[PDB]
């Protein structure tokens, strides 16, 4: 509702990467046991699909075989956590940025 | 599919029949090319040997 809405798209974002976290630091935790899969989630679809609604993780293709079955590939997941990070922080900069500036608004 | 994992592998064996030193004993013998003794194992079954 006018404020709540305009705030509740940028917290929504906020929390799908922080999600996101969680799922890419859970599986880079776990890089090191046989028959585990690499998990994400699609972050442009899940956030879509929230900004007009509990995430529908999906496994990712491996890149070259392992005997014991594992699939996480500890380069590419350590890139994705770096990429993931960023975002964290650009959104909770534009975040504050636009909170900053509602506030300074009433004065 | 990069990965190519080597394991060890023994075959069967070399049949080259080795050098043999003449002892004069009466009952030492030395067996032809494809030669068998055969013997019988310790669990009953029958076994060969040079």
């Amino acid at each position: 509702d006018r404020l709540d809405a305009a705030l509740r798209f940028q917290q929504e974002a906020l929390n799908l990467r922080a999600q996101r976290q969680e799922i890419l630091a859970a599986n880079i935790a776990n890089a090191d046991t046989p028959g585990y899969q690499a998990r994400d989630i699609d972050f442009a679809s899940e956030l879509k699909k929230v900004m007009v609604r509990a995430v529908d993780l999906l496994y990712r293709v491996p890149d070259q075989p392992s005997l014991d079955g594992n699939t996480v590939d500890m380069d590419r997941e350590r890139t994705q956590f770096a990429d993931n990070s960023l975002k964290y922080q650009m959104g909770l900069t534009v975040l504050g940025s636009q909170l900053k500036g509602m506030m300074n608004v009433l004065q | 599919a990069t990965r190519t994992l080597v394991t060890a592998s023994t075959p069967g064996a070399d049949m080259t029949p080795g050098q043999l030193d003449y002892t004069s004993r009466p009952l030492d013998v030395a067996l032809q090319q494809d030669g068998w003794l055969v013997v019988q194992a310790a669990d009953g079954a029958e076994g060969y040997t040079r």
